């Protein structure tokens, strides 16, 4: 948690449905943008910190 | 019309407590309307809590809120004012007081104003 893995998604596809469909992610926490409009809205770099 | 509501109350609580909103209306409007608060879940659609007539003659409340949220009226302020308890987890949102511009109330889909969101929000 302290070193934090830092990951960047561009240039390609988001694909937040795959995302959307796994049971194991029981926890789905979202503010500013509502999970159900994530592929609507265009943004020019996701960061994923793992 | 003219009418600017200025709302107050909200914040952090605990499941099953109660808090405290409040909402005042000032300027001018057509006539003397009904007037109500409004939901709005994140994530959700904006959907109506319940609606009072001004003279605090006849109250309307939703069937998913009954028996357990009221509104009442002041007698010396021009501000409406609302009381809760048995809060649970669905109630953390973002509250809206509405003021609606007619005598007798139909239905909720005509809305006139809006206020500034209040967000509460209850968790342990």
């Amino acid at each position: 948690v302290y070193a934090w893995n830092r990951k960047r998604i561009s240039n390609c596809v988001a694909d937040y449905s795959v995302l959307y469909n796994l049971a194991p992610f029981f926890t789905f926490k979202c503010y500013g943008v509502s999970p159900t409009k994530l592929n609507d809205l265009c943004f020019t770099n996701v960061y994923a910190d793992s | 019309s003219a009418v600017q509501l200025q709302a107050s109350g909200g914040g952090f609580v605990q499941p099953g407590g109660s808090l405290r909103l409040s909402c005042a209306a000032s300027g001018w409007a057509e006539t003397f309307g009904h007037m109500g608060w409004f939901r709005q879940a994140p994530g959700k659609e904006r959907e109506f809590v319940s609606a009072i007539d001004w003279w605090d003659t006849v109250h309307y409340y939703a069937d998913s809120v009954k028996g357990r949220f009221t509104i009442s009226r002041d007698n010396s302020k021009n501000t409406v004012y609302l009381q809760m308890n048995s809060l649970r987890a669905e109630d953390t949102a973002t509250y809206y007081c509405a003021y609606w511009d007619m005598d007798y109330l139909q239905n909720s889909i005509p809305v006139d104003y809006w206020g500034q969101g209040t967000q509460v929000t209850v968790s342990s």
